[PDB]
């Protein structure tokens, strides 16, 4: 049946390319041989055999087959390499993780500087990705890293969260110690810079706001090489962390430790001048320092920017195929 | 999409093991003593209760696919509990599992760990995860005993004393292959019935709807008392076979 | 890690801007002519320009203006780089010393912003109160013009217009008031401010803002006799002052968008314009005087006085003489005459300056079998398109070949005596229903000519309606004579049939040498072309035969000779044919995991593919298997321009964002991931645009041994005319060459205090990260240049390393004979 996993060679799949570096393996690009499917295999070595199967895969098939949402990547099986078939120990074959394949991913796309958002393409994108994450946050599951480069968008307009293997539940009633540093640091909240254990779901709202802020300027807000960099810049525009707006940044570790060069004044609004006013009080709210006071994902989507938006629409963004070229 | 991974009872003389030659008495002893033998390493160690059924019903789950005298069950227990634990993120390295087992196992018991105890153990996590057809997600009797217990209201003393006998027959549910015969939300509803009956308590009343003499088919639809008489029956089986008795 | 070298060759060519004033003394008139990186600065004379200084920047010149404010003797310099580096300069002359005085400078970037569609806008107050900035959308820069502003420091004013074509500072204004062209979802207005550095934001303007022409392209700031301005477009032109408003929409300029102003008579009753298609008007403002004693503009006429070379910038000396700044083909100094000759013309040409325009593509041929080299090169565009032969003269020698249409690609065809070239030129649509040519041009004076009748895509079916006047390109291939360059034959294409790749080679057994071209069918409709031909010619006894043809799913973007067989590019697809014993292409492998395969290069059998967006790729031909593998890719995005392979194992690249990079492979079997990875170990901003790269050199005259510490010749051409080259070092060589750059940094004064360290430093929008693996060639051959005294601190403290120890101090006698040596490569 279509449910027995594992067993299914790869031979099924004429591999096309590779498309990019993994965590735990390389991905590759490949068509099904039987449909035609364009699917993309990421590739899983047990044969390390430091720790068996990788953590980050077992997260990713774990989660993905529980998680079905039109803005979430699908999990279609997983096939493995021939097998021996003689003695199972003699085994170090690899299996793969069949995902559909999305054209292409939000970072490749503005780093080939090829795509130009227009207010109502932003809005598609950033409905389908807190939808997304609306979906996963109301099922109690944590992405805890979001970048442009997990995003993937088909050229269709569809958007696809594909960064599960980061990914843990969260308890709200029972909150126990969870790893600290789990952002890239461009996208990573100040609670997780100063140190914050027990994070909230917020953590993944904070970096899906310094992507919207990314598609009206076409470049990362907070960029920065080191953990005290980073809070200095977020500073600069959100504000330095105090108890007048972060009453439990106290009770953060690093609090006494890692202070910012000022007591900055939030001025986000005023760097942000030229950002429409909807879009705006999405970025202002989504990009608050105090985690308890930062808006959810279903506040988001019942936003004047985001709630009046048809998903039929589905306007895809700007590619310049053939102007490029010359 | 997803695999069906209940069987029924008369199917289980059908079992790989049985037709190897294995008695049906031997088997379900075979599965006794793996499935403690996962609960009382993993205890050993620091593990949540998840972790501990994890393995239990992986490695249930396996002996309903191959059969226990080919494969040697305490190094199929041990994977099993490795790999649950990563599932249920609460993991542990494999070389701490071996060393808890050796404190616990007799010197012909972990003989069949062989010569590589640690190599006999990760090598079986490729067949494990093929097995199990790599659906790892597992729910449990647990969470649906509290989510249940939650929604009735009385004696303090009285819904609490229910909740830990269930919660006992539960822990020695696993040792059965009803994790393999019947849903979890079943077996948390059997064994609220059995905890009623035996403390004459009368559950109906606590539930929003006191005249509801059924009153689990409030939490789980189309269940008969059939179900719940078989499990029930299964369960106090462990306990007039063994010489412990009821835990009232 | 790898390590290499960047010279140029020849220097920027193309003019970027120009102004004239009085910067060098407050006597002298001054043409300050701005190329990319570089500033030349001019005094005119009666018979023509008198250079006296050029200096580089480092930085690409954005905007240039001059200023004279109030106390100075002279007009001062203000240059804002495009990495928005900013600065205000002063010439200063004791005696027979020239040198340039940076009295402000600073970096303006802000840390959060949108760049602009219309592109960095720079204008200074007439009263030099402020200059005025347009970098980010929403966004107005200022900086005033304070005594104590050294380190030029500004404030942000909110702009509600968010999209703005143009602004000037306009003239006779109570406050300092700008007016600006913005377009909004409702067309195109004129809206105007006054700006207030005591509050910090705009105040309400002096005059209604009007809603414009859809196309409005440029504001002119009109001077205080007349007052207000005048807004070009692409059909009218009118004047916006208070109540007042002209509109004369005269039908001469509807036939070519208008793309420089400028100001020929100070109170502004005369102005220049000009079009793309190098037509040169003169716009007049007949002035009525009222009885009160007021001066009204009663009308506006157009005149029309000549052609010119499309000019990216005008200005106007003094007499009659013009300077047409071009960057599309050679710049020039033309005489304006009160009478028009016998053609009905007022414009007649003075001199003409060399400018290598764009350089599509180009090869290097040893055309007199000198041993040498000598680069012909695709230049120009339109009416100024031309082939250049470049050989290594000290000066480089420059023949120019006149096609008067646009070149795109050139391959050399040594058994057949003759270049072959690519080429499109514009037609528009007449009343005919086909189309007619603005002017004679290559493809249509050829000896003989030619046109496909190929039959592959003549069942259409496809409806594609054309409306009078608009344009189509009709590309060609010309066969060019190698002494004469005679256009010898030239054959027309399919109609909306693009040529997009040209080679010349022998494929399997065939003895002939063939002209191969690789079309792609072009509908404006199709955001991806879908259908495109392989088209193989043979030039034989003075004309083209078409051999055979293979129909493709795809534009040919890119075609290789590859151990004959031919291999191509096909959008996604890259593709290898066989050529049979029937003269047909047969296909026998593919390789498909590319977004658009724009650029293809080979050796031995090693393929290096340029993706539009996915960087460069490693593919292999596995002989025993007959297909491609994929040896390794670059994992990180970019945008490609031009690839190149250095060897079998670096390969460089050129970004869209003027930058260049070295992959190399990773070399390590731990792994097959390391295997392929390829790891970008060389980064460098150029500063131009690379549009081809070329193995070869010119100064092979010498063709010998013993002459160079560096190895490899890849030279490269790019938009401004700028021709460079890059070669290998040892690791030795360039830690010793790097070592000597930190020390030259250190020594040589930058115009406008710019670092070098940040100006090479890779950069897109997006990154910035320090360069690697490159040495500034050019920096290096400065030091010959400087002062003595300089030259021996460079050396202070200077311990050479090599293999074999050799761990010594040299001296800059010694430093001067290793840079002149390393000034010989080029
Ligand atoms: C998210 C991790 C990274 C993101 O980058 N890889 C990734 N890119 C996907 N799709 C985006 C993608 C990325 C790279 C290329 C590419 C590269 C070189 C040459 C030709 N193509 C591509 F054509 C498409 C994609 N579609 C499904 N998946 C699964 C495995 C989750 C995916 N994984």
């Amino acid at each position: 049946t279509e449910s027995d996993w594992g067993k299914r060679c790869v031979d099924k799949f004429d591999i096309i390319g590779i498309i990019g570096e993994g965590t735990y393996g390389q991905v590759y690009k490949a068509k099904d041989k039987d449909t035609g499917e364009l699917v993309a295999l990421k590739k899983v070595r047990l044969d390390n055999e430091k720790e068996g199967f990788p953590i980050t895969a077992i997260r990713e098939i774990k989660i993905l087959r529980q998680l079905i949402h039109r803005s979430v990547v699908n999990m279609k099986e997983i096939v493995t390499d021939k097998q021996d078939a003689l003695d199972f120990k003699k085994d170090k074959g690899a299996f793969y993780l069949v995902f559909e394949y999305m054209d292409h991913d939000l970072m490749g796309l503005l780093e080939s500087g090829l795509v130009h958002f227009s207010e109502d393409h932003i809005k598609s994108f950033m409905k389908q990705l807190m939808e997304g994450l609306e979906y996963c946050h109301k099922k109690n599951f944590l992405h805890r890293d979001i970048k442009c480069s997990n995003i993937l968008l088909n050229n269709s307009g569809q958007i696809k969260l594909a960064d599960f293997g980061l990914a843990r539940l969260y308890n709200s009633e029972e909150s126990r110690p969870y790893t600290n540093k789990v952002i890239t640091l461009w996208y990573r909240p100040p609670e997780l810079l100063l140190g914050e254990e027990r994070y909230t779901p917020a953590i993944d709202v904070w970096s899906c706001g310094c992507i919207l802020g990314e598609l009206f300027t076409k470049k990362p807000i907070f960029q920065a090489n080191l953990e005290l960099a980073q809070l200095e810049l977020i500073s600069r525009l959100c504000g330095s962390p105090c108890p007048a707006v972060w009453p439990d940044v106290i009770r953060l570790p690093y609090f006494n430790t890692m202070k910012p060069k000022k007591q900055y004044r939030r001025r986000l609004r005023e760097e942000f001048s030229f950002i429409p006013s909807a879009a705006l009080d999405l970025l202002d709210h989504m990009l608050t320092l105090d985690p308890s006071k930062r808006c959810t994902a279903e506040q988001t989507l019942q936003s004047d920017f985001l709630k009046d938006v048809e998903l039929s629409k589905m306007a895809p963004p700007d590619l310049p195929h053939w102007q490029d070229c010359h | 999409t997803k695999p069906c991974w209940y069987w029924d009872k008369k199917d289980l003389a059908h079992t790989p093991s049985q037709l190897e030659g294995l008695d049906p008495a031997t088997e379900a002893r075979y599965r006794r003593e793996g499935a403690r033998f996962i609960f009382d390493v993993g205890t050993r160690l620091g593990l949540h209760y998840d972790t501990l059924a994890t393995g239990i019903i992986y490695f249930h789950r396996f002996y309903m696919f191959h059969s226990f005298k080919q494969f040697p069950r305490y190094v199929t227990g041990a994977c099993c509990l490795f790999l649950a634990g990563k599932v249920e993120e609460t993991p542990k390295k494999c070389k701490d599992i071996i060393k808890t087992a050796r404190s616990l196992l007799n010197d012909v018991q972990f003989g069949q760990f062989g010569d590589d105890p640690k190599e006999e153990v990760m090598v079986l996590e490729r067949i494990l995860l093929q097995t199990i057809k790599f659906d790892l997600q597992v729910e449990h009797p647990y969470q649906f005993l509290l989510k249940y217990a939650k929604q009735l209201k009385g004696d303090k003393n009285k819904i609490q004393k229910l909740v830990q006998m269930a919660w006992t027959f539960v822990n020695d549910s696993l040792c059965t292959t009803l994790s393999l015969q019947w849903e979890p939300e079943i077996i948390a509803v059997a064994v609220m019935y059995l905890a009623g009956r035996l403390c004459k308590f009368e559950i109906q009343e606590w539930t929003s709807k006191p005249m509801y003499r059924r009153w689990w088919e409030q939490f789980v639809q189309d269940v008969p008392v059939d179900v719940l008489e078989d499990i029930c029956h299964q369960i106090l089986d462990l306990y007039s076979q063994g010489k412990q008795q009821m835990p009232h | 890690m790898s390590y290499n070298y960047v010279v140029t060759a020849q220097k920027p060519t193309a003019v970027n801007g120009c102004v004239t004033g009085h910067f060098t003394s407050a006597e002298d008139l001054n043409l300050l002519i701005a190329k990319n990186t570089r500033l030349e600065i001019y005094v005119v004379t009666a018979e023509g320009l008198r250079p006296v200084k050029e200096v580089g920047m480092y930085g690409k010149i954005a905007v240039m203006e001059l200023f004279r404010p109030k106390g100075e003797s002279k007009d001062l310099l203000f240059i804002l780089t495009a990495k928005y580096n900013a600065c205000i300069l002063e010439y200063k002359q004791s005696g027979e010393s020239i040198d340039i005085i940076t009295r402000a400078h600073g970096n303006v970037q802000d840390r959060i912003g949108r760049p602009s569609e219309t592109g960095i806008i720079g204008i200074i107050d007439p009263e030099c109160r402020m200059i005025g900035l347009r970098l980010y959308d929403g966004l107005f820069k200022v900086i005033p013009l304070d005594r104590d502003n050294k380190e030029l420091k500004a404030f942000n004013i909110r702009l509600e217009e968010l999209h703005v074509i143009d602004v000037k500072f306009l003239y006779g204004c109570q406050a300092p008031t700008i007016c600006f062209v913005y377009q909004d979802p409702q067309g195109r207005h004129v809206k105007t401010y006054e700006v207030s550095l005591r509050e910090k934001e705009f105040n309400k303007g002096p005059w209604k803002q009007e809603n414009v022409e859809a196309e409005a392209s440029m504001v002119i700031a009109v001077p205080e006799p007349f007052g207000g301005a005048i807004i070009i477009g692409q059909e009218s032109i009118t004047y916006h002052n208070g109540d007042k408003y002209l509109a004369i929409a005269p039908p001469i300029i509807k036939q070519s968008t208008i793309v420089c102003h400028n100001r020929v008579d100070p109170n502004g009753s005369r102005y220049l314009l000009g079009d793309m298609e190098g037509r040169l008007f003169m716009l007049l403002l007949e002035k009525e005087e009222q009885m009160d004693g007021t001066v009204t503009l009663k009308d506006l006429r157009v005149e029309l006085l000549g052609e010119t070379s499309i000019a990216e910038c005008l200005t106007y000396l003094d007499n009659g003489v013009v300077f047409v700044g071009s960057r599309l083909g050679d710049s020039q100094l033309v005489k304006l005459n009160v009478d028009s000759n016998e053609q009905g013309s007022y414009v007649v040409a003075m001199e003409t300056f060399t400018n290598l325009g764009p350089i599509v593509d180009m090869c290097v041929v040893d055309l007199e079998r000198q041993g040498q080299g000598q680069l012909v090169t695709c230049s120009g565009a339109f009416k100024e398109g031309s082939l250049r032969i470049i050989r290594n003269g000290q000066k480089l020698h420059i023949r120019t070949v006149p096609l008067y249409e646009s070149p795109r690609k050139i391959c050399y065809q040594e058994v057949s005596q003759c270049f072959g070239v690519l080429s499109s030129r514009i037609e528009v649509q007449d009343t005919s229903g086909g189309t007619t040519a603005l002017r004679p041009s290559a493809s249509t004076q050829a000896l003989s000519s030619s046109v496909s009748s190929s039959k592959l895509f003549s069942s259409s079916t496809a409806p594609h309606e054309t409306s009078f006047g608009e344009e189509v390109e009709v590309h060609n291939l010309l066969i060019i004579d190698q002494h004469t360059f005679e256009v010898l034959h030239a054959h027309q294409f399919l109609q909306n049939e693009y040529a997009l790749s040209l080679v010349s080679c022998k494929l399997g057994k065939d003895p002939n040498t063939y002209f191969i071209v690789g079309t792609a069918m072009v509908y404006p409709e199709e955001a991806e072309p879908k259908q495109g031909r392989i088209v193989v010619f043979q030039y034989s006894d003075g004309k083209l035969q078409t051999v055979a043809e293979k129909e493709v799913k795809g534009a040919v973007y890119s075609m290789v000779e590859f151990n004959g067989k031919l291999l191509a590019s096909i959008n996604s697809t890259v593709r290898l044919y066989e050529w049979t014993t029937e003269k047909e292409l047969r296909t026998e492998c593919n390789h498909y995991n590319n977004i658009m395969a724009l650029y293809l290069k080979t050796k031995g059998d090693f393929i290096l593919v340029g993706d539009l967006m996915r960087s460069v790729l490693l593919l292999a031909y596995k002989p025993m298997e007959g297909n491609f593998e994929e040896i390794a890719r670059d994992f990180n995005p970019n945008w490609m321009s031009a690839v190149e392979i250095l060897d079998d194992d670096n390969f460089l690249g050129a970004e869209n964002a003027f930058n260049l990079f070295v992959c190399q492979k990773d070399s390590a079997a731990t792994t097959d991931e390391e295997r392929q990875h390829l790891q970008e170990v060389g980064l460098f901003h150029l500063g131009e645009f690379v549009n081809v790269f070329c193995h070869g050199s010119l100064v092979m005259q010498n063709l010998g041994e013993t002459s160079t510490p560096t190895q490899g010749s890849v030279l490269f051409g790019t938009v401004n005319g700028m021709i460079g080259l890059v070669t290998s070092l040892s690791e030795s060589w360039y830690n010793l060459l790097l070592d000597m750059q930190n020390r030259l940094n250190k020594v040589i004064k930058s115009v406008g205090k710019i670092e070098h360290s940040f100006w090479r430093s890779f950069h897109t929008e997006r990154k910035t990260e320090p360069a690697t693996g490159f040495i500034d060639g050019d920096l290096i051959e400065s030091f010959l240049d400087i002062s003595r005294p300089k030259m021996q601190e460079v050396v202070a403290n200077l311990q050479y390393d090599d293999g074999s120890g050799m761990k010594r101090e040299a001296t800059a006698d010694d430093l001067i004979k290793v840079v002149e040596e390393l000034t010989r490569i080029h």
